[PDB]
């Protein structure tokens, strides 16, 4: 509900907060999928 | 079954027994760059076999003082095969790569090395000047060692003035002598931009950095060679000209 | 059909998490070949070990928030990117210039150096005063000057007519002064490591000052007089704040260890090198 | 897959490469006593996370002359631990037992441990005296070792005056340094009674006998630790008064 | 269900079996991963 006394949307403030993770693709970058309670190897 | 693996590429061919799985650098596969995203408006050449294709390079020598050695990617392969000389003839470039590193040893020998791909990765001066004018800068054939490679003088800070604990924010895989003897990962092509340079520009680093030395016993095999393999991966060029090298 | 060679996803999607992970209860378990302690950190991949695998754990339902940790509200903090000394009473003189560069000073070039690319707009705010602290009822002009723009050769130049060029004219006396800066980039994304040379052609191995640098960060100069057609005899400094928001980060990297030497190089002294922990005795025995 | 395993219990975690399977005593699980079985009036308290959980006694050198060694149960922890303190503060017990032993080795040594658990074992006296007044008895310290242990004298009538080839009548398993580095046993609780007191009664004794020596070659490591590992499973406690330790 | 926590067989089984075991016809095996003789101890 936020407010832009502008045209120019670049000047507006923080605008919406997010909520977004995807850290699999820094914490498991592998491309077998490796179940969590088995052996990798 | 898992350890076990063959890629393929052009007409090239390696196969792996020992191998510990396949690094795919941020969950993206490379790829063409799609309409939207592109902005030269010259049609590009896609060569595929001639250019995607594993290139082996010279191998280097692991002593149990070895320090790591670095590699520039659109460097390396740019005075070498089919790849190289569409790199001289065009001003745009764009792939990703697939990459192998190869280091073989007895189950009575031990150690292990850090295998990294650093985007942009900018080497650094080494000297306490700090007056702009005056202080150090890192040659030309220390930044672009080319084909036969550069070592580090100070692995520990990776001559960029950053610590090598933390390197494992990058795509990175280890190859542990009593484990894997080989390391693989593949990267998509990152940059800024949707083409860039390959003479100028190098998108991404290697670091093949031994953390843990080499050590063995008397009588078992002294030289123990290093070999990296690197497979151009769904390549495009465009503007086309006469061939600059440098 | 006449030839058949001629005829011819990624892995993992985000999650849109609001809250802190919770714990589910667990008891004991004795069996064979499931074991979720056994890792290999040879792959690459982190160990993918929870708590709920790994010893008997409690049901708790974990209501801590993790919005504050986001890279929008971790840049949303302002920070001091540079410093002008103005003296307009010194000889000629009679204006200021500083060109536009966030990696002037620590703070805030540490944070933007632990990813490669940052897209974002900026918002600048001017605190301006006297060597003495004091504020004192006089006019200042502030000019921004873009790339290729002809930069003031003096306090009565016609530079200052800014007929293009925007300017903002305040008193020194009043709030400091705020403007918004959208991407000016001419790039899809600034990029604080540029590994390659801005131009073609040799390049010495004594000399390489070229090295590093990347042109698409260069967005031009910000210039600053007193408005008179009489030089005052005053001396004069100005902050430069920046608040950084709408920002966009991608394949970070790590902090910086060492001290910073120079302004636009990452250069370090060798002999110096710092060891980033601190010095213990021995081992096996914690503080 | 069958190779491999973990177990878990309590806060305490054991994870294994080499082993070989588990040993559930006699076909039956731990269980608290039903309503029928029970005596005692009493509320029994079931501490579960503070007693039930890994503990981890010191550890046996095992030399070329090793003899083999012994311990009971519901002794080596009465000292030890918050499962010592109920033990020592209640007048009754019930609890089953997972016990795991290990021993590490490399593929240049051999040799083989029998561990087996042998329900009521009383040890003997040693002597030729038939008269029952001056006839030898096997001391205080002898019967209840505590957590260092005893050692056999003469391992193969196991002290009891009963071959040992027949032990593999009680639940046993084999670590043998080719096959497997480490021997786990669930015991079920067993007795004539459905508690008992932990401080006079020791429930069954633990026995680890070096059958075939152990050998190795000059330049291999010579010191090979032996470390038993026992997790009180599925506790019970009752009759609660002031300590008594003795 | 204000706390989950505290909110929580055998092997084999016996045979009656009246009188000695009998024995069942076989005949040569060759192939491949069948080994009852092999076993562990
Ligand atoms: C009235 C004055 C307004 C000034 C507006 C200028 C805004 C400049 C754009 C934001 C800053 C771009 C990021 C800076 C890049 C780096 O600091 C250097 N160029 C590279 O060393």
């Amino acid at each position: 509900t936020n407010i832009n006394y502008y045209k120019d949307s670049y000047a507006a403030s923080a605008t919406r907060q997010d909520f977004t993770q995807d850290p699999k693709k820094f914490t498991q970058p592998v491309l077998d999928s490796i179940r969590e309670l088995s052996a990798p190897l | 079954s898992d350890r076990v693996a063959q890629l393929t590429v052009g007409n090239s061919s390696i196969t792996t027994q020992e191998a510990a799985n396949i690094v795919l650098a941020y969950g993206e596969w490379p790829e063409y760059c799609p309409d939207t995203d592109a902005t030269a408006v010259d049609k590009p050449t896609r060569p595929d076999v001639s250019v995607n294709r594993f290139y082996t390079l010279d191998s280097k020598m692991w002593q149990e003082n070895s320090t790591g050695w670095y590699w520039k990617f659109p460097d390396v392969l740019n005075k070498t095969g089919v790849f190289g000389q569409n790199a001289q003839f065009h001003y745009l470039y764009r792939s990703g790569f697939c990459l192998h590193v190869q280091c073989n040893a007895s189950k009575f020998h031990q150690g292990a090395l850090l295998v990294a791909v650093i985007p942009e990765f900018v080497i650094a001066g080494r000297g306490s000047n700090t007056k702009p004018n005056e202080a150090p800068h890192p040659g030309f054939t220390t930044t672009f060692p080319g084909t036969t490679g550069a070592t580090f003088h100070d692995p520990y800070v990776l001559d960029s003035g950053v610590p090598l604990s933390q390197a494992l924010i990058y795509p990175h895989q280890w190859v542990n002598l009593r484990t894997n003897n080989c390391a693989t990962v593949i990267v998509p092509y990152i940059n800024a931009v949707p083409f860039d340079s390959a003479i100028n520009h190098s998108n991404f680093g290697l670091v093949v950095v031994p953390v843990s030395p080499l050590k063995y016993s008397s009588g078992a095999t002294t030289a123990i060679p290093i070999t990296i393999t690197i497979a151009p991966l769904n390549s495009e060029f465009g503007g086309l000209r006469q061939a600059v090298s440098q | 059909d006449p030839v058949e060679d001629i005829i011819h996803r990624a892995i993992s999607g985000a999650t849109n998490v609001e809250s802190a992970a919770d714990t589910t209860p667990s008891s004991h378990r004795l069996e064979t070949g499931r074991v979720p302690a056994l890792q290999a950190a040879e792959t690459g991949a982190t160990s993918n070990a929870t708590d709920e695998n790994m010893i008997e754990t409690r049901c708790v339902i974990n209501r801590n928030g993790v919005l504050e940790t986001t890279i929008n509200h971790f840049f949303s903090r302002s920070g001091l990117v540079g410093v002008v000394n103005l003296t307009d009473g010194g000889d000629t003189t009679g204006y200021a210039t500083w060109d536009i560069d966030i990696m002037g000073f620590v703070q805030l070039r540490r944070k933007c150096e632990m990813f490669t690319y940052m897209r974002f707009n900026a918002e600048f705010t001017f605190v301006t005063t006297t060597k003495s602290g004091e504020a004192r009822p006089y006019m200042l002009q502030y000019m921004y000057v873009p790339p290729g723009a002809p930069k003031p050769t003096g306090r009565d130049a016609f530079q200052w007519q800014t007929a293009t060029n925007p300017s903002v004219f305040v008193k020194l006396t009043d709030p400091p002064a705020q403007v918004s800066v959208p991407f000016m980039s001419p790039a899809s994304a600034y990029q604080w490591f540029y590994d390659g040379y801005p131009t073609f052609g040799q390049h010495p191995e004594t000399s390489n000052t070229t090295y590093g640098l990347c042109p698409n960060n260069m967005m031009g100069t910000f210039a600053v007089r007193v408005v008179s057609r009489e030089a005052s005899q005053l001396k004069l400094q100005t902050r430069v704040y920046m608040k950084l928001k709408h920002v966009r980060a991608w394949v970070p990297r790590p902090i910086r260890s060492q001290p910073y030497l120079l302004k636009n190089f990452p250069n370090y002294d060798s002999s110096k090198i710092t060891n980033s922990a601190r010095d213990r005795s021995s081992i096996k025995q914690a503080n």
